[PDB]
């Protein structure tokens, strides 16, 4: 019945995990859990519907997330992270005319060159739909979900002030404005390049179910 | 000789190489400049990311050339 179900990406923007307890893990970059619980993301969202996306799936994406976290540590990849563990395959995708891109390395760019990475990999003739971007920096991981319409789920493992887990509906305006809130230009004096690099490049993979 | 490298952020640092030093020689120069670990600098040279047992002689990189440098990004 439409009354008993939870709220969804069917009829709301952003929906938010109930389950806070993974947090001091997911918020840990001295860790790469923040990472697998992204491709876990990838592998559940890419063949959701919205009305699936409510705070129980998005409690699950991180419940089986850390599961294959936990897995992975006793004993194609990305980020050292086999792909095949999360059924995901890896497609090229890079800034090919750019002195900066290499064959089979991840897109490489910057705040200043987010939106034209957005609008190659928006475009079915470079990538399928629905398709999935994680995308670092040196202290975070989120999941781009591009879906059917070519708008966006945003995935982010930190949560609101670190707290929780959320997935947003956005245009590409909106993903822009949001991925500055999350990957802020950031400054102080005597910052070295590998500070620099860490806090204001970011690297992107690409994959598919 | 003299290479440049360009970083994905927009920096251009000069560097003093002969063309027997290794690409692992280079980073460690890089690494004494900017403070960035070898194993996490991808050095691209057109349009490879080069090998840390190679020489810059093997890539025929000469003098005045611009290397571009990515860190690899861990999450």
């Amino acid at each position: 019945m439409p009354e008993e179900e939870q709220d969804s990406l069917a009829a709301f923007s952003r929906i938010e995990a109930n389950i806070t307890q993974y947090d001091p893990l997911l918020d840990n970059a001295g860790k790469s859990a923040c990472t697998c619980i992204c491709l876990k993301a990838a592998e559940m969202l890419l063949e959701a519907s919205p009305d699936q996306v409510n705070a129980g799936l998005i409690d699950d994406i991180l419940v089986e997330g850390v599961a294959d976290y936990n897995r992975f540590k006793v004993g194609t990849s990305v980020e050292n992270y086999e792909l095949n563990t999360f059924e995901l395959k890896r497609l090229e995708f890079r800034d090919v005319d750019n002195p900066f891109s290499a064959e089979g390395n991840p897109y490489a760019g910057t705040l200043d060159s987010f939106a034209k990475m957005m609008e190659k990999a928006s475009d079915s003739k470079d990538l399928p739909k629905p398709v999935a971007l994680v995308m670092t920096k040196s202290n975070m991981t989120i999941t781009i979900v591009i879906r059917p319409d070519g708008k966006y789920w945003l995935f982010d493992p930190h949560g609101t002030n670190g707290k929780g887990a959320y997935i947003e509906s956005c245009n590409t305006d909106e993903l822009i404005k949001k991925i500055k809130e999350i990957f802020p230009k950031t400054s102080y004096p005597g910052m070295t390049e590998d500070e620099n690099l860490g806090f204001n490049s970011f690297e992107a993979y690409a994959v598919r179910r | 000789m003299q290479i440049f490298v360009k970083t994905l952020t927009g920096k251009t640092i000069t560097l003093e190489v002969e063309p027997s030093d290794t690409i692992e020689n280079v980073k460690a120069k890089i690494q004494d400049k900017e403070g960035i670990p070898p194993d996490q600098q991808r050095l691209i040279f057109a349009g490879k990311q080069l090998e840390d047992g190679r020489t810059l002689s093997d890539y025929n990189i000469q003098k005045e050339s611009t290397l571009h440098l990515v860190l690899r990004l861990r999450g």
